[PDB]
């Protein structure tokens, strides 16, 4: 599932037995309840730019 | 950079200036509040390793504007693979003394997971590649740092579209190639260990460091990039390692 399109993960991707998909995000992010996106906890997350974030 | 633009202040915010006695040497990317990658060949010509310093937040050159956080660079950590005077296993982390203070200034760049990385990152066609390294080949530096989107190549097709020189290096699978033919755009000498960046869903990763290349822009080649997914696991192991004495650590790799 990983293998194609991340396994419609927004971040990070882990395959399991049978037709099973974890998502997961980088240190700073939460995953959603939807199982796919990542939002920030921390005020500068890895990746993202305050700047043009703020607009 | 050669052919890119001024990336707006605060816009390259893991950007990270390296000098030497307060010189120029190199540039690198943050990726956590204490650790810095850049290229193990920015190292190969230090004697004065307690003169390291690492800046954050930087933007012009000519102007202190309060944004500027400087740290002292407390280790140098390489590949046991990489050879000095040569290209292969370009890759550095840096270990600062004391951790930058994230501000909208200086945030870092996400290190990705290999797999992610490998899978996903590899496949983005265009990255952004930045630095304060020559404007044109045999030119003036920038006051100011510049950013310049290139695509990735496969390394099939970049041996396949290069013009033979002789005694050229290879391309090896710790590598790819980024940019134009054309000799209109390319990362250049100065912007060594600079960021390759790349965006997924509305985030940056780490996945090229500016490493080598045959002459700045120049027809029929392409720039090298330092292959970041070969190393996350090596990254990691080392993230999660206490300090030991010495500036340089030379480590196995894998
Ligand atoms: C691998 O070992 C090495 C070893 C040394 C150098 C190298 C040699 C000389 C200089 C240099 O002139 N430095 C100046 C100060 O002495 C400076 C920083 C420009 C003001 C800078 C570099 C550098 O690290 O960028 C280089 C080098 O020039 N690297 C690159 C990186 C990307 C390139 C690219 N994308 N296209 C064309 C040429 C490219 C050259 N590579
Ligand atoms: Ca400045």
């Amino acid at each position: 599932i990983c293998v194609n399109e991340n396994g419609g993960c927004e971040q990070y991707c882990s395959d399991h037995t049978g037709t099973k998909r974890s998502c997961r995000c980088h240190e700073g992010y939460s995953l959603l309840a939807d199982g796919v996106s990542c939002t920030p906890t921390v005020e500068y997350p890895c990746g993202k730019i305050p700047i043009l974030e703020k607009r | 950079i050669v052919g890119g633009k001024v990336c707006p202040k605060g816009e390259c915010p893991w950007q990270v200036l390296l000098l030497v006695n307060g010189a120029q040497l190199c540039g690198g990317t943050l990726i956590n509040t204490i650790w810095v990658v850049s290229a193990a060949h920015c190292f190969d010509k230090i004697k004065n390793w307690r003169n390291l310093i690492a800046v954050l937040g930087e933007h012009d050159l000519s102007e202190h504007d309060g944004d500027e956080q400087s740290r002292r660079v407390a280790q140098v950590i390489i590949p046991s693979t990489y050879v000095p005077g040569t290209t292969n296993h370009d890759i550095a982390l840096l270990r600062l003394h004391q951790p930058v203070v994230l501000t909208d200034h200086v945030v870092p760049l996400c290190l990705p997971e290999r797999t992610f990385s490998e899978r996903t990152l590899a496949f983005v066609r265009f990255s952004l590649v930045s630095g304060w390294g020559q404007l044109l080949d045999r030119g003036a530096t920038a006051l100011e740092l510049m950013v310049l989107n290139v695509p990735r190549l496969m390394t099939q097709d970049c041996l396949q579209q290069s013009r033979k020189v002789g005694d050229s290096p290879n391309i090896t699978e710790y590598m790819f190639c980024a940019g134009y033919s054309d000799g209109s755009k390319d990362s250049c000498k100065g912007d060594s260990g600079g960021p390759h960046a790349t965006h997924y869903r509305g985030t940056w990763y780490l996945t090229g460091i500016v490493s080598w290349g045959q002459g700045c822009a120049t027809v029929g080649h392409f720039g090298v990039y330092t292959r970041v997914s070969q190393y996350i696991e090596w990254l990691q192991k080392l993230m999660r390692s206490e300090p030991r004495p010495g500036v340089l650590l030379r480590a196995p790799f894998p």
